């Protein structure tokens, strides 16, 4: 079948570049565009690039021109993007986009997954986890992961024991560069003095493991 | 640049109702314009090209139409896959360019937030900073509004909000708010308020707690 | 790069469908459009089929099902086959036709370029043909990437024919359907579809001083 497969996620500081690969199978890779494009979290879309590998030829959004360099390997079907004195506004998820005619290079009828590119100053450090402790009939029980860098970081209630009414939130950059999170989970109030809630929180960038007890 | 504008950014439907998502270029794109539809957290998917011709497997009920500069996607019948982000694309003229997305919500009944509060805990006082987190679970619609007042001062840039998708489930929103304070600011007051305001709230619910009770 | 071998609306806009409604329209031959008023075809489809009042031709046309009597179509005003063809050979399998309306170039409908005289020589590595061939006829437009091969490895094959200078050989193809090929960044019309072992294409580049006279 036809596939765009990408590499993994990159964490870069600026004033640095990274080379995203986009690894085509299942159709002739050398007669279509291959079209770069970036999701900013707060910008959509953004088209950057593109480029037709049989004959090498690119085109270049004027906005990065002078900083992309899209090539293509014809042996292994491989389309790169190398985005270069990245700054931290080109952290952004790329695809790659296969153009849907042979003749022309939009539109795009399939993508890669997409891969997550950060750009920050800051380095890696583990969460610091505090409990969100209910008051004193559905009482509310949280977890605060706080102060952690890169992305992302994964947290379940009992090792997976407690699923219901769990909230992850997303993760939002603070001031200082790190990402902190909360996950929340609503329970009986009266269980509150039976059973004991354990937030588990796996951070693999720093291989950082967590388990911090909720009670009041 | 052409600039693509769709309307509206958020939209709810419901199961099996009709829904309209239009785009309108700055310029004369003719029918150069697809659309496509993006899950939370996956690839875009290709619906249409050339503004009314539906992609590879695309099921009927996706129908694009419109030239020059007003275009239009409709959905004759939601299912519950069809709930995503749809972005309409011109390629008329290089650079390529999307809209900013149009966002659709399946539509239920309003719910009014449970508001909790939660105080520092004595952890991270240790460490020089304090965060009081406000949390609104299972609410619909999704435009609730947070306040945070410090005896009775409304505190402003110094408070973050996350909100979820919506509950695969109830199909709602919850909504996070972490006031951020340093342990020496923490300390200078005693009581800490959250205030929220929203559709279904009659009047606004107010959370509080006396720092050190 | 999604569909195969199915074409999109607007992929191969050059693309143009010979049909003869005789009792029961059908689809006969593809063809090229050169001009507003000129398509490039094989000869041999016009064997046995002389009259130009039975012929409809049908441009920006992807889906031969979605043809119906009140889609438009071109009245045929003359037949130019190539003085040298006879219908006992197929050497010098060419045709011009001429519409008897100009054609309004579209997102569907356009001319393929012509190669030039200089470019009898020059290898094309990213070549493709396009039509509605048989398995029936195929109601979407087909496209097939074929590599093109050299005059004296195609003789090897084809012992029984004389494979000259003027043709091109190759290996959902019609009759005079186009063989195309992206050079420069730009596709022209490297070769017409006259026996369907390898295909085996007129070669337009050396058919352009009869070309470019007949049409002037
Ligand atoms: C091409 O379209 C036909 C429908 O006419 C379908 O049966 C076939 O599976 C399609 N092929 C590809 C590769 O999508
Ligand atoms: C082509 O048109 C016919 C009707 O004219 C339609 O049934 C068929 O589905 C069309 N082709 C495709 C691939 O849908
Ligand atoms: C097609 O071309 C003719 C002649 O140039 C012109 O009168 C007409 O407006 C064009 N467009 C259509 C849709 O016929």
């Amino acid at each position: 079948q036809v596939q765009l497969v990408q590499s993994g996620a990159e964490v870069k500081k600026p004033g640095s570049s990274v080379k995203v690969s986009c690894k085509a199978s299942g159709y002739a890779f050398s007669s279509y565009w291959m079209n770069w494009v970036r999701q900013a979290p707060g910008q959509g879309l953004e088209w950057i690039g593109q480029i037709y590998p049989g004959d090498d030829d690119t085109n270049y959004n004027a906005k990065f021109q002078g900083r992309v360099t899209i090539t293509v390997d014809k042996s292994t079907t491989t389309a790169y993007m190398e985005l270069s004195s990245l700054r931290s506004e080109d952290t952004a998820v790329y695809f790659c986009a296969g153009s849907l005619m042979v003749t022309t290079g939009a539109p795009f009828d399939y993508w890669g997954q997409g891969t997550t590119v950060t750009v920050s100053s800051a380095s890696t450090k583990g969460p610091s986890v505090f409990p969100l402790a209910p008051s004193s009939g559905t009482a509310a029980l949280g977890c605060l992961v706080k102060d952690y860098f890169p992305e992302p970081v994964t947290v379940s209630w009992n090792s997976g024991a407690l699923t219901s009414g769990v909230h992850t939130f997303p993760a939002v950059l603070q001031s200082s560069g790190l990402y902190s999170l909360s996950s929340v989970v609503t329970v009986p109030s009266s269980s509150l003095g039976t059973q004991t809630y354990i937030c588990n929180v796996n951070h693999k960038p720093s291989n950082t493991k967590v388990d911090k007890r909720v009670e009041p | 640049d052409i600039q693509m504008t769709q309307s509206p950014s958020s939209l709810s439907a419901s199961v099996g109702d009709r829904v309209t998502i239009t785009c309108k270029a700055s310029q004369d794109v003719g029918i150069a314009v697809a659309w496509y539809q993006q899950k939370p957290g996956k690839a875009p998917k290709f619906l249409i090209y050339y503004a009314s011709h539906r992609g590879w497997g695309v099921p009927d009920r996706f129908s694009g139409s419109g030239s020059g500069t007003d275009f239009t996607l409709t959905i004759s019948s939601l299912q519950p896959e069809d709930f995503a982000t749809y972005f309409c694309q011109q390629y008329r003229s290089y650079p390529l360019t999307f809209g900013q997305g149009t966002k659709l919500e399946i539509k239920r009944t309003v719910a009014a937030p449970s508001v909790f509060i939660f105080p520092p805990s004595d952890e991270q006082l240790k460490s020089g900073t304090a965060s009081v987190v406000c949390l609104l679970n299972n609410f619909y619609p999704r435009e609730a509004k947070v306040q945070w007042k410090v005896d009775n001062a409304l505190q402003s840039g110094n408070s973050q909000e996350s909100v979820t998708e919506q509950d695969s489930k109830d199909s709602t929103y919850s909504l996070s708010s972490t006031l951020t304070l340093s342990k020496a600011d923490y300390e200078k007051h005693k009581v800490y308020a959250c205030e929220v305001t929203h559709q279904g709230l009659s009047s606004p619910v107010t959370k509080s707690f006396n720092r050190g009770e | 790069i999604v569909g195969g071998t199915n074409s999109s609306w607007g992929e191969w806009p050059w693309q143009v469908s010979l049909q003869v409604k005789l009792t029961a329209q059908r689809h006969l031959c593809g063809g090229s459009l050169i001009g507003h008023q000129w398509v490039l075809t094989a000869a041999h489809c016009f064997d046995g089929l002389p009259l130009q009042d039975v012929w409809r031709i049908y441009s920006g046309i992807l889906n031969l099902s979605d043809i119906t009597k009140d889609t438009p179509f071109s009245q045929i005003k003359e037949i130019i086959i190539h003085q040298n063809y006879k219908v006992s050979e197929g050497n010098h399998d060419i045709a011009l036709i001429k519409l008897q309306a100009p054609l309004n170039y579209t997102e569907f409908q356009k001319p393929i370029c012509l190669p030039s005289k200089g470019d009898t020589s020059t290898i094309y590595t990213n070549c493709w043909v396009t039509g509605w061939g048989f398995s029936e006829i195929q109601n979407i437009l087909q496209k097939v990437n074929i590599p093109l091969v050299t005059n004296e490895e195609c003789q090897k094959r084809y012992q029984d024919y004389k494979i000259t200078q003027r043709m091109v050989c190759a290996g959902k193809g019609d009759s005079g359907g186009p063989l195309v090929c992206k050079h420069n960044g730009m596709w022209r019309l490297v070769g017409i579809t006259s026996w369907g072992q390898p295909g085996v294409y007129t070669k337009v580049a050396e058919y352009m001083d009869w070309i470019l006279e007949k049409t002037q």
